[PDB]
């Protein structure tokens, strides 16, 4: 009897979905700031 | 052995002889030219640097 | 050894065959078709170079 | 041709004989129920009229249940079954080396016929308790992890267990290829005559395999039995014993052999089909009650004869496949309690980049220190202790920092050793090169070198040692120990090289 790696997501329990939740915060916020920065960049390049 | 198994009339020894006649092109020294480098480097170190040092 | 008529039967069918070997008797055009297909496939496995000479190279130096 | 056909006809056996006989009552699913054959020995080879074979496996009081060695499309209720009186036997000798034979020792390679002289049964008994002598010599597999942490002596059963596509056959074939250096050399006390039994594989896989072996010119000393997926159940149930008898010939002829069963979980399935069709009572997972006797009487032929019976040997590396690390299933536990070890392979390790994906935590060998050379023993004792220490606290790895410098050292050593154990495919290494690399690894001559580069170092080091200091390696190899002079010389080479890179 043993365990595996990357198994807190397969169970789909409470943690399996809270983990999706946490990751999705982090990367939604990062995507927002990255989109703003890319905008800023192209708008600056108009000059 | 080839002639033995190879019932072909003469192609066996035909190619045998032709092969034995054919000779490979040995490559020729063409990079082999920068030797003065050594000597002129020798100058930089042994003449242009020896006396100044 | 000739006591078994089977041996002589096979033997003289064989003989008549060898005498007929002036050509491959009763080859049948399907024989030729099989030859065709497999001979091509063999050649492609062996390449397309003319199978008669010493294909020259004229090797390239650095 | 024609002229050859003449003696092809002549070279026959036309004679007839007064033979016993029984007539088929029934047929279907590959199981004839012959009626008659009153004097047929259990487990005997009968021949049907059409031309097939059969192994009269189930002597019931009124009929004999025979198992056909092929499609029974050729058999009909009413056919004649004539007994031969001879238990199943197979050809043996050194004529087989380099050939490919099927379960019954019939060349399926084209390439002419087998010119064997002496045959041999397939249901012999294993050597007793007195003939054997303790396992002492090593079988260099050429794989760092196998050859240092989980050694394999000659005369030892070493299960190679693991899930699907983790590299079990690759380990076996690296082992087969490694023996080339011995089998080309001189001494006859280090030549291993590998055998490879392919069960349940498709003929394409065995063809690719023999291609690999031929490329490395490793066929001149290998036999390759093959009961592939299309061959009726009896020929898969019976191939391992054909291989084991071909190997027993060497073993009792004072030679050293090595037999690789691949898989042994596709032989038990074939035996289950045979039994369930013969209507024998089923058991757990539907396997009969003999699926332990089956394997046990096979893997107990791998012995190491003493010096009064010749001094021969027969290793055995049964490859087993476990369904998602379910080592508790029936067959995995049946074959784990027969053998002297296990080389566990895992996919978490295979995809982390640790290839070969050996899981040193679960892999053990119950000979242990013995079955190693004194040099490899000296290196591997410290390596094993260091790796165990690293494993017991690897859980912290993802943090690393924020922790004591002692555990930081432990992680910085374990990572280096793990990276050193990584190996390529079909690139086995002589024992001296393994000792050199793992010496440069366990003595701290890499702790200051970033892990990502270790592999580079390894290769470079070998190129810088093989081409430069073959004398030192020969000194280590001929006497398999590190004399203080050799130790210091290794230290100097490691230090100066690392400085020069
Ligand atoms: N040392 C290695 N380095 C890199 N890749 C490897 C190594 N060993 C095995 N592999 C890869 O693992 C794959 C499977 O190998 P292999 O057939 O040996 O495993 P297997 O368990 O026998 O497969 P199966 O169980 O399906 O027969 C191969 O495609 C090979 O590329
Ligand atoms: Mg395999």
């Amino acid at each position: 009897v043993r365990s595996s790696a990357g198994a807190v997501r397969d169970a789909g329990g409470a943690f399996g979905k809270r983990e999706q939740a946490e990751e999705e915060r982090y990367f939604r916020a990062r995507a927002k700031e990255q989109l703003a920065a890319l905008k800023k960049h192209h708008e600056n390049e108009i000059s | 052995y080839y002639k033995a198994n190879v019932a072909k009339a003469g192609l066996v020894d035909d190619f045998e002889k032709k092969f034995n006649a054919l000779k490979v092109p040995i490559p020729e020294d063409k990079y082999t030219a920068q030797v003065d480098a050594e000597e002129k480097e020798d100058v930089k170190s042994c003449a242009e640097f020896l006396t100044q040092s | 050894d000739p006591v078994q008529k089977l041996f002589v039967d096979k033997i003289r069918e064989y003989r008549t065959k060898r005498q007929t070997s002036g050509g491959p008797v009763d080859a049948g055009p399907e024989y030729q078709q099989d030859l065709d297909r497999e001979l091509f496939k063999l050649k492609q496995m062996y390449g397309k170079a003319d199978m008669n000479t010493f294909p020259n190279f004229t090797f390239e130096d650095p | 041709v024609s002229s050859i056909l003449e003696e092809r006809i002549l070279g026959a056996d036309t004679s007839v004989d007064l033979e016993e006989t029984g007539r088929v009552l029934s047929i279907g699913d590959g199981i004839a129920r012959v009626h008659g054959l009153r004097n047929v020995q259990a487990e005997e080879m009968v021949e049907f009229s059409s031309g097939l074979k059969g192994m009269s496996l189930n002597l019931e009081p009124d009929n004999v249940g025979v198992v056909v060695f092929g499609n029974d499309k050729l058999i009909k209720e009413g056919d004649i079954v004539k007994r031969t009186g001879a238990i199943v036997d197979v050809p043996v000798g050194e004529e087989l080396l380099g050939r490919v034979v099927d379960a019954l020792g019939n060349a399926i390679d084209g390439k002419g016929p087998i010119g064997s002289k002496a045959r041999r049964r397939v249901g012999l008994k294993a050597p007793g308790i007195i003939p054997r002598i303790s396992v002492r010599e090593p079988m260099q597999t050429g794989i760092k992890a196998v050859d240092s942490l989980v050694p394999i002596g000659r005369g030892q059963r070493e299960l190679i267990i693991g899930d699907r596509q983790t590299g079990k056959t690759s380990i076996a074939i690296d082992t087969i290829i490694n023996q080339k250096r011995f089998n080309d050399g001189t001494d006859e006390k280090k030549k291993l005559y590998c055998i490879y039994v392919a069960i349940g594989q498709k003929r394409s896989t065995v063809a690719q395999l023999v291609k690999r072996l031929t490329d490395a010119d490793a066929m001149k000393y290998t036999i390759v039995v093959s009961a592939t997926a299309s061959d009726a159940a009896p020929l898969q149930y019976l191939a391992p014993y054909s291989g084991c008898s071909m190997g027993e010939y060497f073993r009792d002829n004072g030679k050293h052999a090595l037999i690789i069963y691949d898989d042994l979980s596709k032989q038990a399935v074939a035996y289950r089909q045979m039994s369930l069709l013969l209507r024998r009572p089923p058991g757990r997972e539907a396997y009969p009650g003999d699926v332990f006797y089956l394997h046990s009487r096979l893997l107990e032929r791998a012995a190491k004869m003493n010096d009064a019976f010749g001094g021969g040997s027969l290793t055995a590396l049964p490859v087993i496949e476990t369904q998602a690390g379910d080592v508790s299933a029936y067959i995995p536990t049946n074959v784990i309690s027969i053998t002297d070890g296990q080389i566990f392979l895992e996919t978490e390790l295979f995809y982390k980049g640790i290839r070969p994906a050996i899981n040193v935590g679960l892999s053990v060998s119950r000979v242990g220190s013995a079955a190693q050379t004194r040099a490899m023993k000296q290196v591997a004792g410290t390596m094993k202790l260091e790796l165990a220490q690293y494993r017991e606290v690897a859980a912290f790895a993802q943090f690393g920092s924020d922790l004591d410098a002692a555990t930081q050292q432990l992680l910085s050593r374990g990572v280096r050793l793990t990276e050193l154990l990584k190996q390529g495919q079909y690139s086995p290494m002589a024992i001296e090169e393994q000792v050199a690399v793992i010496y440069a690894g366990v003595r701290g001559y890499l702790d200051k070198l970033e892990p990502s580069k270790i592999t580079k170092f390894e290769n470079a080091f070998l190129s810088h040692v093989i081409s430069q200091h073959q004398a030192l390696l020969g000194k280590i190899r001929t006497d398999g120990k590190i004399s203080e002079e050799s130790d210091a010389k290794l230290k100097e080479i490691v230090t100066n090289f690392l400085a020069g890179f």
